[PDB]
C-alpha cells in the first residue's frame, strides 16, 4: 500500500502489482456474468441492471459482437469495456485482411490479452477495468471460450462466470454436465442459473442478455431471439 | 562534360623517400579562363596534400568539408593524420553523397609521420580508393597523363629527377589538352622539407 | 525517496525494484525443473489447475518459440506470455535476417537485452516472469538458460524456477555432483524426482507437462499422457 | 621454445626417481641461464622444485 | 572485371582480375576485387568499385560483430541473407555484382549476388563484364569433387581466358583458397602480362622545365 | 529549497545555478594570465597517484582550436561533451567563414548554449565553468573566463579553482600590466600556483601548464613538458632563495 | 530527467550511488605491462549448477580491445554490444587502419554514451579497455558516470582497495613483461575466497599482436605453481 498502489510501474516489496489487484476489485464489484460452452457451440447470458426505467429496451449491452462468429460476454467498468470490445473487432478486421478467412478464437483472445497486458504493463496509461468472455464456434475447430481478466491472461473454460457473483455461478456451472448438451438446453441453464444468481434480492429488476453460438447457427455469433427465448427465461423463474 | 565543366588535371607520383604532387592552376567556365592562380592542392598536414579536379565549386567545397573533418579529427585523437586513413576518410565523404556526388576525383599524396613512407592515391567521384605506387592522376585529360607517365616514370627516383619528370608530364599534358593549363603548381614532400615550384607554361 | 518505488539506483548501492520482481516471479504459486543430460535437456513443470471448468489443453506454461527452442515461463501469466511472444518474434526475426536458426544461447541473450532495457529508464517496469529455455544446438549437445526480469542469462546442466526452487536446486546440486551422466531415461526421471521431492504430491500423470529435446530427435516434444505416464510407472518401479 | 625447459623438469624427475644429488646438483646450477630467459614467476617455481626434490632424498647436511 | 569461384572437394577457391578502368582507359592494375569478410568467408566484386567496397566493408563489419556476439563462426547464408537484404532494399541502385564465398560448419558455400538482389547456390560461380569467358570455361573443365591444385589451376585457367578474351579485365590473378583449417591469400598468383622493358633512356635530367618561382618550407 | 531546474526564489534567485557555479569552486583549479606576445594557463593537477601513465597527455588544458585552448574546472562528464560542442562550433565557423573564429565569438557561443541549458527544459544546468585563451586579428592576445550561469567575462589574469579568491588576490598583488612578458606571466603563474598549493616545491608533475605565442604568422600552442617546468621551478625557487635570503 | 541527473549543490547523489552500487564484489583487476595489458577478474558461480563457459567476463570488442568490468552484468552486456557498435563505426568510417591502440583512446572517449547520456537510470558498471595497435599498450577504466583515466593497474571490486594496496606495493612497475599475469592472479587471490581454478578465473591478454581470451588449459597452466 501507500507509495507502491500509485502507478502500475511500481512493484510491490512482495512482487505484486496492485494496480491490477484494485482493477480486478471493480470487476469484482460490477455485474456478473456467465458463458457455458455446450456440445455443438457456445452459449453466453448476462444479467444487467436497470438502473432506472427511463432507459429504454436493453441498451449498454453487456453483449457484444467483436467478429462474424466471434462474441464478446463483458463484466466491469463498461466504457472500458466498449473500447476494448471496438479494439478486439478492430484485431479480428486486420486479420481478416492479412491472412484472410475467420480468425480463430484462440488467437484473437491471445493477442487482446497481450494489447490488455502492455496497456497494464506501462505507468502512464492504467490497465483495463473489464473482463469479457470470447465466444464462437466453428466446423473446423469445434467450440471455444476464452475468458481474460482485467490484466491476467485468455484460459479455454468450458464454462465460465465473472463479475459480483463469480463463485456462486461456477458452483452450479460445474453442477451443471455440459460437454453433451445441446444449445438449446445450454440456454435454458444458463437463465436458470442467472435467475439462481441473486437479481432483486438487494438490487432492481434485471435484463436477460443471452448470445447464441453454434452450428445450430452455422457460426455467426448472433443474440437469441428474445421472443422465443422468453419461454426459457419462464423455464428460469420456475 | 559535367566533369570537364571547370576543367582542371591533377597530378602525383612517387619517388624514394619522397612524393611529388602537381595541378594545374587554371579555372573558368567551359570555354574562358577567369582566373590563373586557382587553387586545387591543399595541404591536409605538414607532408600531407590533397589536389581535386572537377568542378570548382565541387573542388572548393570537397576541400573545406574535408579540411573541417580532419580537424575536428585531429582534435579528437591529439596524433597527426596517416595519409591511408585521410584517404579512407575522403572515400567516406564522397560515399556520404552517393546519389548527390561532388563531381570530384581526389588524390592523396604525402608520407607517413613516422615511417615516412610514401603514398600516392585516387579516387573516383562515388569514392572508390585506388592506392598504387607509381602515379595517379585526375581530370579531363587524365589519359594523357597515364600516357606520359607510362613512360617517364622509373621507380626509386630521387627527389630532383622526380620533380622533373612530374613537371615533364604536367606541362606536356596541360599543352596537349583544350581545357586545362596556363600555369602549372608543383609541390615536393621530402621527410624534411616542401618544395612549391610554379612552372613556366604557356599561358594559352 | 522513491529508492524502493521507482526503477533507481539505492542509496546504499543496490537495485531494489528489480529484487522486488524476482520475488514476483516467485509469487503465483509454481515451480519448474530444468536439467540438462548427457544428450538431451528435458524441462518439467507442475499444471496447477483449479477445478476442471478450465481447460487442461491450454493452461500450459511450456510453448514452442521456434522448431527446435522450447522455454517454460514462470511467474505473472500475462508477462510471460508477453515474453513468449517477443521471443518467438526475436527467434522469427532472427531466421529473417540470418539464415541458420536462432541459437538457443544467442535467443537467451536477446530476451536478456530487452529485460536489461526494460529495467532501465523509468516510464516501464519490468516484466515479473522468469523464463527457462532449452534447446538442441550442434557442436554444443543439449543447452539449457534461464533469462530473468534482470537481464542477467545463464544456467545450464540443472536449474529450477518457481516458489520453491531453492531445494530443487539443491537437491539437482547432488545429483549432478554425483558423477554420472544422466541418458535419456534418467534425465527425465532425475527431473520427475526432483519435482516430486519438492512438492510430495507422487505426481499423478495429469498434474505436469514435461518438454523434451533430445539430439538424435530434435523439437520440442509436449509430451502426451501415455508418455509422463510411462515414465511415471519406469520411475516408481 | 619452452621444450627445453619441459626436458629440465623430465630430467628433475627421474633423478628424483632415481635418487641421484651430485647430477641434479649439477643440473640446478647449469640451467641458470633459461631461468633468466623466461617467465620470473615460472622460473621461481622452477626453482623452488628442484630445490625441494633435491633435499627430499640425499641428507648431505654438510652441503644442503 | 572477371571474378570467378568454385566450390573443390574442401572449400572454395575464388579467382579475380585486377583491372579497374574508368570508361576504356586503365586506371588500376592492381586492384583487390577479392574481399575481406571473416576469416572464413571471402567474396568478389565487380560492378561499380565504389558501391561494391562499400557494401563488402560493411557486411564485413556487421557480421564481425555478429560472430563477436554469438562467440561461433558466421555462416555464409547469413551473409547472403544480409547482402541480399541490403541490395534488395535499394532495388538495384547498388550497381555492385558480387560472388560470395565460405566455408561454414554445415560446409564450404559459393554463392552468387546480383545488383538487383538476386542470389543463388551454385556449385560454380562466374560474374563481371568478362564473366562469359571464365562461366564458358569452368562449362568445358568442371568436375565435382576435384581436389585443391587442379582447382586453382581450373580457376587460374578461366580467369587467363577471361583476360585474354575481355579487353576490360586482368593484368593479374588474384586467388584465394579456403576450407574448413585453412585460409590461404595469394595476391597476384600468375602474371601473364609483363611490360616490356622501354629502349634507351627516356629520362630527363634537371637543369630543364624551367621555373617561375619556387618556395622552400623546412619541417623540424 | 530547490526543485525542477527550470525553476526561481521567492526573492527571485536561480538559487540552482548559484549553487552548481559555487560548487564550481569545489574541486578543479585553473589560472589564465594574459601578457603581451604569450597568454598563457596554468592548472593544478589533482590526483597524482602513481598508478597513472600520463599518456592522454593533457586532461585540464584542452586544444580546441588552432588559434585557442581552454581549461575546464567542473564535472568532467559535462566537461567533455561541452569542448567537443566547442571544437564543434569552432571548426563550424571555420568551414563557414574560411577564417579561425574569433575568441569573443566563440566564448559567446558557448556561453548561448550554457544558458540554453539552464534556461528550458528539464535540464541541469551544466556544472562546469572554464577558461580560453587565444590570438585574433581583431583583438590580438585575449583571455576569457564562462561560468555555469553562461555569463562569460573578458579577464586577463584571473582563477577559476578552489583557492581561487587566494589566487586572484595574489594575482592583483603582483600583477603589473603593459610590463609583463611571457617569462614573467610564467614565473608569476608558478609562484601563484605555489601560493595557492600548501605543499611548496611544487612537482612539475602536479603541476600543468600551456603557453599560446605568436610566430611569423601563425599561432603556437605549446604545453609546457616537465623539463622546461622544472627548470622553470628551479629559477623560481632561485628567486625565492635570493630574496629571502638578503633580508 | 531523462539523461544522467539528480546533481545536488556540490555532489552527483545518484552518480555516487551508482558508484556505491559497482562496487560490486568481483575484483576484476588490470594491470598494463610493458609488452601489453592483462585484465584478468574472478568467476565465482553460485553453486555448480551454473555453467563458466556459457557466459563471459571478458568481451573481445574487436580485434585487440579487450574488456572486464565490474557489477552489474546486464547492464555491461549492453555496454560493451555499443562499444562493439561504435568501434565498428569506427572502423568503417576510418576504413582499415587497424583500429585498437589509435581507438582505444577514441573508443574510451566516445564511452559517453555510456554515461553522459545516461538514460535516466545511469549504468552500473565500470569497465576496463586494453589495446595494443600502437607499438605501445593502454589501459583505461571507464566509471558509471567519469570517463577515461588511462590506468597502469586497478582494480574494481570489493576489495579493490587493498587489491590496489597490493598492486602498488607488488610494484606492478615498468619493467614487467608480458608475463605480469601471475602478479595480476595474485592480485586476485587477495580478493578471493576458495581455490580458484581454471573456470573460477577468466582473464584475457592483449600484446601487440592482438588480444585473446585465455582458455581454461592456459589458465590453470599460469595457476599451477603460485
Amino acid at each position: 500500500g501507500t507509495g507502491y498502489d500509485l502507478s502500475a510501474s511500481t512493484f510491490s516489496p512482495d512482487g505484486r502489482v496492485f494496480q491490477v489487484e484494485y482493477a480486478m476489485k471493480a470487476v469484482e464489484n460490477s455485474s456478473t456474468a456467465i458463458g457455458i460452452r455446450c456440445k455443438d457451440g457456445v452459449v453466453f447470458g448476462v444479467e444487467k441492471l436497470v438502473l432506472s426505467k427511463l432507459y429504454e429496451e436493453g441498451s449498454n449491452k453487456r453483449l457484444f459482437n467483436v467478429d462474424r462468429h466471434v462474441g464478446m460476454a463483458v463484466a466491469g467498468l463498461l466504457a472500458d469495456a466498449r473500447s476494448l470490445a471496438d479494439i478486439a473487432r478492430e484485431e479480428a478486421s486486420n486479420f481478416r485482411s492479412n491472412f484472410g478467412y475467420n480468425i480463430p478464437l484462440k488467437h484473437l483472445a491471445d493477442r487482446v490479452a497481450m494489447y490488455v497486458h502492455a496497456y497494464t504493463l506501462y505507468s502512464a496509461v492504467r490497465p483495463f477495468g473489464c473482463s469479457f468472455m470470447l465466444g464462437s464456434y466453428s466446423v473446423n475447430d469445434g467450440a471455444q471460450l476464452y475468458m481474460i481478466d482485467p490484466s491476467g491472461v485468455s484460459y479455454g473454460y468450458w464454462g465460465c462466470a465473472i463479475g459480483k457473483a463469480r463463485q456462486a455461478a461456477k458452483t452450479e456451472i460445474e453442477k451443471l454436465q455440459m460437454k453433451e448438451m445441446t444449445c438449446r438446453d445450454i440456454v435454458k441453464e444458463v437463465a436458470k442459473i442467472i435467475y439462481i444468481v441473486h437479481d432483486e434480492v438487494k438490487d432492481k429488476a434485471f435484463e436477460l442478455e443471452l448470445s447464441w453460438v453454434g452450428e445450430l447457427t452455422n457460426g455467426r455469433h448472433e443474440i437469441v431471439p428474445k421472443d422465443i427465448r422468453e419461454e426459457a427465461e419462464k423455464y428460469a423463474k420456475e | 562534360s559535367i566533369m570537364s565543366y571547370n576543367g582542371g588535371a591533377v597530378m602525383a607520383m612517387k619517388g624514394k623517400n619522397c612524393v611529388a604532387i602537381a595541378a594545374d592552376r587554371r579555372f573558368g567556365i567551359q570555354a574562358q579562363m577567369v582566373t590563373t592562380d586557382f587553387q586545387k592542392i591543399f595541404p591536409m598536414g605538414d607532408r600531407l596534400y590533397i589536389g581535386l579536379a572537377g568542378l570548382a565549386t565541387d573542388v572548393q567545397t570537397v576541400a573545406q568539408r574535408l579540411k573541417f573533418r580532419l580537424n575536428l579529427y585531429e582534435l579528437k585523437e591529439g596524433r597527426q593524420i596517416k595519409p591511408y586513413t585521410l584517404m579512407s576518410m575522403v572515400a567516406n565523404l564522397l560515399y556520404e553523397k552517393r546519389f548527390g556526388p561532388y563531381y570530384t576525383e581526389p588524390v592523396i599524396a604525402g608520407l607517413d609521420p613516422k615511417t615516412f613512407k610514401p603514398f600516392i592515391c585516387s579516387l573516383d567521384l562515388i569514392g572508390c580508393p585506388m592506392v598504387t605506387d607509381d602515379f595517379v592522376v585526375s581530370g579531363t585529360c587524365a589519359e594523357q597523363m597515364y600516357g606520359m607517365c607510362e613512360s617517364l616514370w622509373e621507380p626509386n627516383m630521387d627527389p630532383d629527377h622526380l620533380f622533373e619528370t612530374i613537371s615533364q608530364a604536367m606541362l606536356n599534358a596541360v599543352d596537349r589538352d583544350a581545357v586545362s593549363g596556363m600555369g602549372v603548381i608543383v609541390h615536393i614532400i621530402e621527410k624534411d622539407k616542401i618544395t612549391t615550384r610554379t612552372l613556366k607554361a604557356r599561358m594559352d | 525517496g522513491f529508492d524502493r518505488h521507482i526503477t533507481i539506483f539505492s542509496p546504499e548501492g543496490r537495485l531494489y525494484q528489480v529484487e522486488y520482481a524476482f520475488k514476483a516471479i516467485n509469487q503465483g504459486g509454481l515451480t519448474s525443473v530444468a536439467v540438462r543430460g548427457k544428450d538431451c535437456a528435458v524441462i518439467v513443470t507442475q499444471k496447477k489447475v483449479p477445478d476442471k471448468l478450465l481447460d487442461s489443453s491450454t493452461v500450459t506454461h511450456l510453448f514452442k518459440i521456434t522448431e527446435n527452442i522450447g522455454c517454460v515461463m514462470t511467474g505473472m501469466t500475462a508477462d510471460s506470455r508477453s515474453q513468449v511472444q517477443r521471443a518467438r518474434y526475436e527467434a522469427a526475426n532472427w531466421k529473417y535476417k540470418y539464415g541458420y536458426e536462432i541459437p538457443v544461447d544467442m535467443l537467451c541473450k536477446r530476451i536478456a537485452d530487452i529485460s536489461q532495457v526494460y529495467t532501465q529508464n523509468a516510464e516501464m517496469r519490468p516484466l515479473g516472469c522468469c523464463m527457462i529455455l532449452i534447446g538442441i544446438d550442434e557442436e554444443q549437445g543439449p543447452q539449457v538458460y534461464k533469462c530473468d526480469p534482470a537481464g542477467y542469462y545463464c544456467g545450464f546442466k540443472a536449474t529450477a524456477a518457481g516458489v520453491k526452487q531453492t531445494e530443487s536446486t539443491s537437491f539437482l546440486e547432488k545429483k549432478v555432483k554425483k558423477k554420472f551422466d544422466w541418458t535419456f531415461e534418467q534425465t527425465v526421471e532425475t527431473a520427475i524426482t526432483c519435482l516430486s521431492t519438492v512438492l510430495s504430491i507422487d505426481f499423478k500423470p495429469s498434474e505436469i507437462e514435461v518438454g523434451v529435446v533430445t539430439v538424435e530427435n530434435p523439437k520440442f516434444r509436449i509430451l502426451t499422457e501415455a508418455e509422463i505416464d510411462a515414465h511415471l510407472v519406469a520411475l516408481a518401479e | 621454445v619452452q621444450v627445453k625447459e619441459q626436458s629440465i623438469l623430465e630430467l628433475g624427475s627421474l633423478l628424483a626417481k632415481t635418487g641421484q644429488a651430485a647430477e641434479l646438483g649439477g643440473l640446478l646450477k647449469y640451467v641458470r641461464p633459461f631461468l633468466n630467459s623466461i617467465s620470473k614467476a615460472k622460473a621461481a617455481r622452477l626453482v623452488r622444485s628442484l630445490l625441494d626434490l633435491f633435499l627430499d632424498m640425499e641428507a648431505a647436511t654438510g652441503q644442503e | 572485371t572477371t571474378i570467378a569461384g568454385v566450390v573443390y572437394k574442401d572449400g572454395i577457391v575464388l579467382g579475380a582480375d585486377t583491372r579497374a578502368t574508368e570508361g576504356m582507359v586503365v586506371a588500376d592494375k592492381n586492384c583487390s576485387k577479392i574481399h575481406f569478410i571473416s576469416p572464413n568467408i571471402y567474396c568478389c566484386g565487380a560492378g561499380t568499385a565504389a558501391d561494391t567496397d562499400m557494401t563488402t566493408q560493411l557486411i564485413s563489419s556487421n557480421l564481425e560483430l555478429h560472430s563477436l556476439s554469438t562467440g561461433r563462426l558466421p555462416r555464409v547464408v547469413t551473409a547472403n541473407r544480409m547482402l541480399k537484404q541490403m541490395l534488395f532494399r535499394y532495388q538495384g541502385y547498388i550497381g555492385a555484382a558480387l560472388v560470395l564465398g565460405g566455408v561454414d560448419v554445415t560446409g564450404p558455400h559459393l554463392y552468387s549476388i546480383y545488383p538487383h538482389g538476386s542470389t543463388d547456390k551454385l556449385p560454380y560461380v562466374t560474374m563481371g563484364s568478362g564473366s562469359l569467358a571464365a562461366m564458358a570455361v569452368f562449362e568445358d573443365k568442371f568436375r565435382p569433387d576435384m581436389e585443391e591444385e587442379e582447382a586453382k589451376n581450373l580457376v587460374s585457367e578461366a580467369i587467363a581466358a577471361g583476360i585474354f578474351n575481355d579487353l576490360g579485365s586482368g593484368s593479374n590473378i588474384d586467388l584465394c583458397v579456403i576450407s574448413k583449417n585453412k585460409l590461404d591469400f595469394l595476391r597476384p598468383y600468375t602474371v601473364p602480362n609483363k611490360k616490356g622493358t622501354r629502349l634507351g633512356r627516356y629520362r630527363c635530367e634537371k637543369g630543364t622545365t624551367a621555373v617561375l618561382t619556387e618556395k622552400i618550407t623546412p619541417l623540424e | 529549497y530547490d526543485s525542477r531546474t527550470t525553476i526561481f526564489s521567492p526573492e527571485g534567485r536561480l538559487y540552482q545555478v548559484e549553487y552548481a557555479m559555487e560548487a564550481i569552486g569545489h574541486a578543479g583549479t585553473c589560472l589564465g594570465i594574459l601578457a603581451n606576445d604569450g597568454v598563457l594557463l596554468a592548472a593544478e593537477r589533482r590526483n597524482i597517484h602513481k598508478l597513472l601513465d600520463e599518456v592522454f597527455f593533457s586532461e585540464k588544458i584542452y586544444k580546441l582550436n588552432e588559434d585557442m585552448a581552454c581549461s575546464v574546472a567542473g564535472i568532467t562528464s559535462d566537461a567533455n561533451v561541452l569542448t567537443n560542442e566547442l571544437r564543434l562550433i569552432a571548426q563550424r565557423y571555420l568551414l563557414q567563414y574560411q577564417e579561425p573564429i574569433p575568441c569573443e565569438q566563440l566564448v559567446t557561443a558557448l556561453c548561448d548554449i550554457k544558458q540554453a541549458y539552464t534556461q528550458f527544459g528539464g535540464k541541469r544546468p551544466f556544472g562546469v565553468s572554464l577558461l580560453y585563451i587565444g590570438w585574433d586579428k581583431h583583438y590580438g592576445f585575449q583571455l576569457y573566463q564562462s561560468d555555469p550561469s553562461g555569463n562569460y567575462g573578458g579577464w586577463k589574469a584571473t582563477c577559476i579553482g578552489n583557492n581561487s579568491a587566494a589566487a586572484v588576490s595574489m594575482l592583483k598583488q603582483d600583477y603589473k600590466e603593459g610590463e609583463m612578458t611571457l617569462k614573467s606571466a610564467l614565473a608569476l603563474a608558478i609562484k601563484v600556483l605555489n601560493k595557492t598549493m600548501d605543499v611548496s616545491k611544487l612537482s612539475a608533475e602536479k603541476v600543468e601548464i600551456a603557453t599560446l605565442t605568436r610566430e611569423n604568422g601563425k599561432t603556437v600552442i605549446r604545453v609546457l613538458k616537465q623539463k622546461e617546468v622544472e627548470q622553470l621551478i628551479k629559477k623560481h625557487e632561485e628567486e625565492e632563495a635570493k630574496a629571502e635570503r638578503e633580508k | 530527467f531523462s539523461l544522467t541527473t539528480f546533481s545536488p549543490s556540490g555532489k552527483l547523489v545518484q552518480i555516487e550511488y551508482a558508484l556505491a552500487a559497482v562496487a560490486g564484489g568481483a575484483p576484476s583487476v588490470g594491470i598494463k605491462a610493458a609488452n601489453g595489458v592483462v585484465l584478468a577478474t574472478e568467476k565465482k558461480q553460485k553453486s555448480i549448477l551454473y555453467d563458466e563457459r556459457s557466459v563471459h567476463k571478458v568481451e573481445p570488442i574487436t580485434k585487440h580491445i579487450g574488456l572486464v568490468y565490474s557489477g552489474m552484468g546486464p547492464d555491461y552486456r549492453v555496454l560493451v554490444h555499443r562499444a562493439r557498435k561504435l568501434a565498428q563505426q569506427y572502423y568503417l568510417v576510418y576504413q582499415e587502419p587497424i583500429p585498437t591502440a589509435q581507438l582505444v583512446q577514441r573508443v574510451a572517449s566516445v564511452m559517453q554514451e555510456y554515461t553522459q547520456s545516461g538514460g535516466v537510470r545511469p549504468f552500473g558498471v565500470s569497465l576496463l579497455i586494453c589495446g595494443w595497435n600502437e607499438g605501445r599498450p593502454y589501459l583505461f577504466q571507464s566509471d558509471p558516470s567519469g570517463a577515461y583515466f588511462a590506468w597502469k593497474a586497478t582494480a574494481m571490486g570489493k576489495n579493490y582497495v587493498n587489491g590496489k594496496t597490493f598492486l602498488e606495493k607488488r610494484y606492478n612497475e615498468d619493467l614487467e613483461l608480458e608475463d605480469a599475469i601471475h602478479t595480476a592472479i595474485l592480485t586476485l587471490k587477495e580478493s578471493f575466497e576458495g581455490q580458484m581454478t581454471e573456470d573460477n578465473i577468466e582473464v584475457g591478454i592483449c600484446n601487440e599482436a592482438g588480444f585473446r581470451r585465455l582458455t581454461p588449459t592456459e589458465v590453470k597452466d599460469y595457476l599451477a605453481a603460485i
